[PDB]
DNA sequence: ACGCCAGACAGGG
RNA sequence: GAGUCUGCGGCGCGCG
DNA sequence: CCCTGTCTGGCGTTCGCGCGCCG
């Protein structure tokens, strides 16, 4: 097959690596690898020594002096699978060194403290926190810096706002209400704007003419001249507008935490907040933030520059200051390691807090080691956010695809400290900025969405969370192929071009050529043009850019194509698609899923569990192959060996492939000739058909493996154990359990047979008098033991594979207390392409299998080839995506002209090219067929007459030339199949990847009869066996009581879920095939009276008369 | 749809009491006894597995199928609440 | 965060 | 002449 | 003492289902 790719931008950079933003952030986060001596000091051991040097002076005895020297962490405990068989957290060991210093002669150096166990990420960029693989999704949310936004209702004046990341650390707001007062907040009541000014060395006089020449708000500020009027003194009369009741003595203490170290920020002192400053408002910063302790007075460049900025942002134009929140040089993004390395600070603080404790019970100076430190704070620190945290969930490896994507997408919900989940209208809508920095489309549809998006192709994180876009510089009318990632600020500065313009290498090429200043369409000139797009993928994410033609299809539409990949299953047989946009390549290689070569060399030996290839630098490496192993969403993990024995490779050549690649290629889904026609009902608006030949070659298969578990207990009425012993039926359903307890493996188990076997006891605490007579009577020396083994529940098992068992002597596993033992039985089962499934093309249309044809009857071409799928027309007229008629047109071509091809985004094939290769597919259709010995039907004659009647074909040409013609717009005649007349009319056809979505549990269908109920409400419920009731909620009891269904209604509130006496004789009456009794009260109310009851009052049902009747029965009488 | 609901639906003064009536009916039908029917001879209610459906299949297709005919009555208070169990368990059956 | 309803208290004759 | 005990609150994501 | 107005205090905000995790 052939390859042909059409669009021509020239791509000057590579797409990063996708999981570049995990992998070197959680690098740079614990620089371990690189010997303390290496400078990134950032993460780890920036937070180290932000809290190592504990100082602790006077109070009793002090001077204590602990400090940081080198961190170090290196054997992890066990390996990565080790830690996936047995429920094992992969994290490293740390233990820094450290010294504590005495006032006294003496400085004891306890050397080594492993406190934390922290996790270790994996090569492709997840984690595994306990059995299952985890990740760290990124966060957004406002930066650090002071900007001056517009009054909330009065439409007068707008309000100044200095932001100071940690939490703890001051939130200031200046606002000037002139009747009589001025307003700045730090935690929330108002003094003045001046108090504050006045303590840091600004007088009324000063300040007024300076910040005020140009502004009249200077007259709120001078107002209460009583307060102005001292100093030094202004400074306790503030701490004293705080509220604990504290000394008014305390020199420089509180006004230190908002100067220097602490609440403001240790951000890389110059870009990290200045930069926010110098552009935005405020020329100087004199230490990181306002800080300052050499002289007990304070200096402050930033509290007069931002109210500086408000009376200047609210008088006229000094430049237009009104900060566009979203634009993304203002709202920061948080990569994994910043929130570890928070947590990590957290933790620290915690230990800290005890250590200082500890300073005083030591008795004398040996109290370094255990004395000043207890791991108790940090393991259960981190251990919370790795393990609870809101942000960590399942890796969606549908397809390694998949799980990239769910890597990369970018959420604003998290610590709960940032952003919750009922405020956000304008964080949710898709800002300018997100441009090549978060996806558009990649927002789950949901009420969970906008909060929730994927970042861009060339997207990547600089040095602080500012998604960078790359755009390439041009220098006059000359374009580069330079690139500078720029911040979202910067960006507004310059006028961009797009990437469609056109261009004869260096030189713009159209004098009236389209630019974009700020979020603005501007028609700019090539003078002008000062930088350029670097191409439309950036536009996107990765998980979009695998659409074909996304150019032709509805945005929305566009975002069930990416959504839908997500849930690709790896079928066995993977197949690319027909039609491709080109990152399927780099998404499984970026991706961990095929298994590159590393250096050139030969094959020596290529086994079905591993290839050990021979590189000509003389050495050769053994590559295990993992298998089958069991995803974290049950999906399969096989790399299949590609290259034969003894053979050439070439660096970064596919030697296996990934769970779904068929070669080096993304593969999910496989590419199938279709016919766009409406059959009887099959094919509803969204039901789409399906012909029995492809599941003859297995075309719709895929694999999924499940992880069934149970442990052996300790009771206190005897150890659970576990053996081949089933206490009381058959022998028949022992067999598969061969060893002795376990079940062999290769075996066929079904739903409803012994996968393990275990014995517990029958009663709480005592014997059964009814059930002692029942054993006497055939043998009385019956195993007293209750039969309590792990059964197949309902749905189905397939074959086992493997088994697990832990006994007594554990080897290096954590088992669990009262747990005497475990046995894990993993099984197996080939699915094949059934109805119930659902299946979709790239684009958007979804749909379900309506109905299985055999190739006997189903649409077949000229020639005997027959259609695999049948996709109904109505769905794509309302729905707004031609591309994938486009896309069936094109791979028409490609089914007759054996090739594959390759159309970008906005700049790929065009219909003139693709009428084209329809014109050469003519030739190898109808050529064949001209020299093969025939011609034309009266059925291809009959369709032809009533296609010039339409307008398809120009009447009075002949059937040759406009069959052609006819082919050309994309369609071909067919004849019924059934029938074996045509269908009058040209129908289109053509090559369609369609992908196969994951079969969820909620899939396979759930019918209860009766089963488990609630304790507390007597409402039933299921789960591992029992199916569990269906809800029937307030809006379907309307639907009845519309309806005359009262009794229906009752049944529904009584003998189906509340009325514990109405369902036990209910059962029993339909056994004898009797009338079902009538309803007792439902337990509901019983419970709803009580719990009533629980409370002051007291609901009593009444008679005829107003007297008692009782819904109780009669336990409600005492004694 | 059903048998002549439009049928049924005319012979009674309300669309919910139909339904009442034809319940009511199906109850007795099964309580004293299923040969509780006035038009079993000739054409009269089947199944299909054999012609079984004689017997006990669905109670209530067999009420309708009867107050189609003009043979049952339906009132507010045609007989005594009592009186009627009584006489209905001395004339029929099958228990 | 918002929107809405209902409310209890304070200011201007 | 079989019936106990477990699955809760929350979080994350995905369907329509 | 009255009527009017203003901030204030309480509640609500789809529906069902999957899966997986956690004390
Ligand atoms: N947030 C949401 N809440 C409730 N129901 C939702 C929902 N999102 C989707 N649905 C439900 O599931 C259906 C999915 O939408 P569609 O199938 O597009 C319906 P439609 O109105 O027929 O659009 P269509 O004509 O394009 O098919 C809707 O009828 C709606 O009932």
């Amino acid at each position: 097959m052939e390859i042909k790719r059409f669009g021509r931008i020239r791509e000057v950079i590579p797409l990063p690596p996708l999981t570049e933003i995990q992998v070197e952030s959680y690098r740079r986060a614990l620089q371990a690898d690189v010997p303390p001596e290496k400078r990134e000091n950032v993460g780890i051991q920036a937070a180290f020594r932000e809290t190592f040097p504990i100082e602790e002076e006077d109070k009793g005895k002090g001077g204590l002096v602990l400090d940081f020297l080198e961190y170090r962490l290196g054997e992890p405990p066990f390996p990565q699978d080790e830690c996936r068989e047995k429920d094992l957290t992969y994290q490293a060991p740390l233990y820094a060194r450290l010294q504590l210093i005495h006032k006294d002669t003496g400085l004891i150096k306890e050397d080594e403290v492993f406190l934390g166990h922290i996790p270790l990420m994996t090569e492709d960029g997840s984690f595994i926190i306990n059995g299952a693989d985890r990740v760290i999704v990124s966060q957004i949310h406002r930066s650090p810096g002071v900007y001056f936004t517009p009054d909330p209702a009065r439409p007068g004046r707008y309000i100044a706002s200095i932001i100071p990341l940690p939490k703890r650390g001051p939130w200031i707001d200046l606002e000037v209400e002139p009747n009589g007062v001025v307003s700045m907040k730090v935690n929330k009541r108002k003094f003045p704007l001046v108090l504050l000014l006045r303590v840091l060395g600004y007088d009324q006089e000063t300040l007024a003419r300076e910040l005020g020449a140009y502004g009249e708000l200077v007259q709120g500020l001078m107002d209460e001249s009583v307060f102005a009027m001292r100093p030094e003194e202004a400074l306790i009369r503030l701490f004293t507008l705080l509220r604990p009741g504290d000394p008014p003595k305390r020199d420089k203490a509180v006004a230190y935490v908002y100067g220097l170290i602490a609440d403001p920020r240790r951000y890389d002192l110059g870009e990290a907040g200045r930069y926010k400053a110098e552009e935005k408002l405020g020329i100087r910063l004199s230490g990181r933030t306002l800080a300052r302790f050499e002289d007990g007075e304070f200096k402050d460049e930033v509290f007069l520059p931002t109210l500086r900025y408000l009376f200047a942002l609210t008088a006229g134009v000094p430049g237009h200051e009104v900060d566009d929140i979203d634009h993304l040089g203002n709202r920061r993004i948080r990569t994994v390691g910043e929130l570890m390395t928070d947590q990590f600070r957290v933790g620290l603080a915690r230990l800290a807090r005890g250590v200082r404790e500890r300073m005083l019970m030591g008795s004398e100076d040996s109290l370094t080691p255990a004395k000043l430190v207890n791991s108790r704070p940090l393991e259960a620190a981190i251990r919370e956010f790795f393990s609870r945290s809101q942000l960590s969930q399942f890796k969606d490896e549908t397809n390694p695809l998949s799980s990239l994507r769910h890597k990369r997408r970018i959420s604003a919900l998290g610590p709960g400290g940032l952003t919750r989940e009922r405020a956000g209208f304008d964080v949710r809508d898709v800002h300018r900025t997100h441009y090549g920095r978060i996806c558009p489309v990649e927002t789950p549809e949901g009420a969970n969405i906008g909060l929730i998006t994927s970042l861009a192709a060339y997207a990547r994180v600089d040095e602080l969370g500012f998604i960078r876009t790359p755009y390439r510089r041009v220098v006059g009318g000359v374009v580069t192929d330079e690139v500078v990632y720029m911040t979202a600020t910067e960006e507004d500065r310059y006028t961009i071009a797009q990437a469609n313009t056109p261009l004869e290498g260096n030189r713009i090429a159209a004098e009236r050529v389209v630019a974009r200043r700020k979020g603005e369409p501007v028609i700019v000139s090539p003078e002008e043009v000062e930088f350029m797009d670097v191409s439309p993928k950036q536009v996107f994410s990765v998980n979009t850019n695998l659409i074909p033609f996304l150019e032709h299809d509805d945005a929305n539409r566009a975002l069930m194509g990416s959504n839908m990949q997500t849930q690709a299953v790896p079928l066995i047989r993977a197949q690319a698609p027909v039609v491709m946009t080109g990152l399927e390549e780099r998404v499984v290689r970026d991706s961990l899923a095929a298994l590159y070569a590393e250096e050139d060399g030969e094959v020596a030996k290529v086994d079905g569990n591993r290839i050990v290839v021979r590189y000509e630098d003389g050495r050769l490496v053994e590559y295990p192959l993992r298998r089958f192993y069991r995803s974290n969403q049950g999906t399969a993990l096989d790399q299949r060996p590609r290259v034969v024995v003894g053979q050439r490779v070439r660096k970064g050549d596919l030697l296996a492939d990934g769970p779904a690649s068929e070669n080096g290629f993304l593969a999910l889904g496989q590419n199938v000739l279709v016919a766009i026609m409406p059959f009887d009902g099959y094919n509803f608006e969204d039901a789409i058909v399906i012909s029995e030949e492809l599941l003859k070659r297995d075309f719709y298969t895929s694999i999924h493996i499940e992880r069934y578990e149970i442990e052996a207990r300790d009771t206190k009425l005897g150890p659970e154990r576990i053996t081949r012993d089933i206490p009381h039926l058959s022998e028949a359903a022992l067999r598969d359990l061969d060893e002795e307890g376990v079940v062999r493996i290769g075996a066929e188990v079904k739903p409803g047979d012994i996968l393990v076997g275990r014995t517990s006891f029958k009663g709480e605490s005592e014997p059964t008098p009814e059930e002692r007579l029942l054993r006497s009577i055939f043998g009385e020396k019956a195993r007293d033991v209750k039969d309590t083994s792990l059964r197949v529940p309902p749905g189905e098992g397939g074959i086992v594979v493997r088994t697990v068992r832990l006994r007594r002597g554990d080897p290096g596993v954590e088992l669990k207390p009262g747990v005497r033992e475990v046995v894990r039985v993993y099984v197996a089962q080939k699915r094949k392409l059934q109805v119930g499934d659902k299946l979709a093309n790239r684009h958007g249309n979804k749909g379900v299998v309506a109905k299985i044809l055999p190739v006997e009857d189903m649409p077949h071409l000229p020639d005997g080839t027959p259609v695999d799928v049948i996709l109904n027309p109505l769905g794509v007229p309302s729905r707004m995506n031609l591309g994938q008629i486009l896309e069936t047109h094109l791979g028409l071509a490609g089914y007759f002209l054996g090739q594959r091809y390759i159309s970008p985004i906005f700049d790929g094939a065009k219909e003139p090219e693709i009428k084209e290769l329809l014109a050469q597919a003519f030739e190898v259709y109808f050529g064949k067929r001209k020299g093969e010995g025939f011609g034309v039907d009266k059925r291809e004659v009959e369709v032809l007459r009533r296609a010039e009647k339409l307008g398809l074909v120009t009447p009075g040409k002949t059937p040759e030339e406009q069959l052609k013609e006819l082919f050309l717009q994309g369609k071909v005649v067919l004849y019924d199949g059934r029938t074996g007349e045509p269908i009058e009319g040209p129908i289109v056809v053509g090559q369609m990847f369609i992908m196969k979505l994951y079969h969820m549990v909620e899939d396979k269908m759930h019918a209860r009869s009766t089963g488990p109920y609630s304790l507390i409400t007597q409402q039933p419920l299921g789960g591992k066996a029992q199916f569990g009731g269906q809800r029937f909620g307030e809006m379907e009891v309307w639907a009845l009581e519309a309806y005359g269904a009262a009794h229906t209604l009752q049944e529904m509130l009584t003998l189906k879920s509340d009325d514990i006496e109405g369902r036990n004789a209910a059962y029993e009456a339909i056994i004898k095939g009797e009338d079902v009794p009538e309803p007792s009260v439902p337990e509901s109310f019983r419970v709803l009276v009580k719990e009533l009851q629980a409370l002051a009052l007291d609901v009593q049902t009444l008679d005829e008369k107003d007297n008692p009747v009782d819904i109780f029965e009669g336990l409600a009488s005492k004694r | 749809a059903e048998p002549g609901i439009d049928k049924l639906f005319g012979m009674v003064d309300s669309k919910y009491r139909l339904t009442v009536v034809v319940a009511k009916r199906a109850q007795q039908l099964l309580r004293h006894g299923f040969k509780n029917t006035v038009l079993e001879p000739e054409e009269r209610p089947k199944m299909q597995t054999l012609e079984g459906l004689f017997d006990d299949p669905n109670a209530v297709t067999w009420a309708m199928k009867e107050l189609l005919t003009g043979r049952l009555v339906f009132g507010e208070n045609l007989v005594p609440e009592d009186r009627l169990q009584k006489e209905m368990e001395r004339l029929y059956p099958v228990e």
